[PDB]
């Protein structure tokens, strides 16, 4: 008896090309992964950091949807969006906040007036 | 008027409302929010010619 | 997308408290 | 008549080869872009929240030269800078 060999000399070098260019890419992003969570480590603190200026809009930007958030403490609690029709809008054209953000009116749902206020969202 | 304050220290949560306390809760006895946007690349296969 | 909202609600509701210290994941084998 | 046959059996495992990462390297670079996208969309807001404070050191960087601005409303107007010579300090 003896063993098949077979006149194919070229698929072990075959094979060392795809095994060498497999180390180095799996090497390369096992490298990119560590610097890819340092950075997310820090991006956490600069979000707790703003956090405590304006809690609405950094909210809404991690949701990802319009929400309503107030921090009475370490523990930042979020609140329910109930939204509105666009039926009633009302621009003044005189400011006399300081007269900062214009008196407006708002009606359907309910009904009032306030100061506009920022990202479509009235108070 | 009511004051929910809650803050933490340590491995403890100590709650407060006007002005006193009334509870203590761990840690895990409250959600905690992630921002943890990540890759989610996969190694490449391994080929057996 | 951003639609006009009364809200300004500031009740009673979810809580949500941050991290302190991340765990960062690996995938390390063989 | 026939065709032509090559005795040359590795051209198709080569091919196999590059076929075969090329498509792996392809969709690793997808996922690689959509973080990157999510990344950048959150920095704009962070870049946003800043400018409410200090707008010109925000700007200037944001420019990469020298700038003036002022907040005075919801739309940041931008001024020019005029320079000054080293002559008395």
């Amino acid at each position: 008896k003896s063993l098949g060999t077979l006149n194919n000399p070229a698929t072990v070098q075959i094979q060392f090309a795809y095994d060498s260019l497999r180390r180095q890419i799996n090497r390369m992003l096992g490298d990119l992964a560590r610097a890819w969570c340092l950075e997310q480590k820090r991006q956490n603190m600069v979000l707790r950091e703003l956090t405590k200026i304006n809690p609405t809009t950094v909210m809404s930007s991690i949701y990802g949807k319009a929400v309503a958030a107030k921090r009475l403490g370490d523990v930042i609690s979020v609140s329910q969006c109930v939204p509105v029709n666009q039926a009633t809008v009302t621009l003044r054209k005189s400011m006399r906040m300081c007269y900062s953000r214009p008196l407006v009116s708002f009606s359907f749902t309910k009904t009032y007036e306030g100061q506009l206020g920022t990202d479509n969202e009235i108070f | 008027a009511t004051s929910q304050y809650y803050f933490q220290s340590g491995n403890e949560i100590h709650v407060y409302n006007d002005y006193h306390h009334f509870k203590t809760i761990e840690l895990d006895g409250i959600a905690t929010l992630q921002t943890f946007i990540s890759l989610n690349t996969s190694l490449i296969e391994n080929i057996d010619f | 997308s951003f639609p006009f909202r009364v809200c300004e609600l500031s009740s009673h509701g979810d809580l949500f408290r941050f991290s302190s210290d991340i765990q960062c994941p690996s995938f390390g084998t063989r």
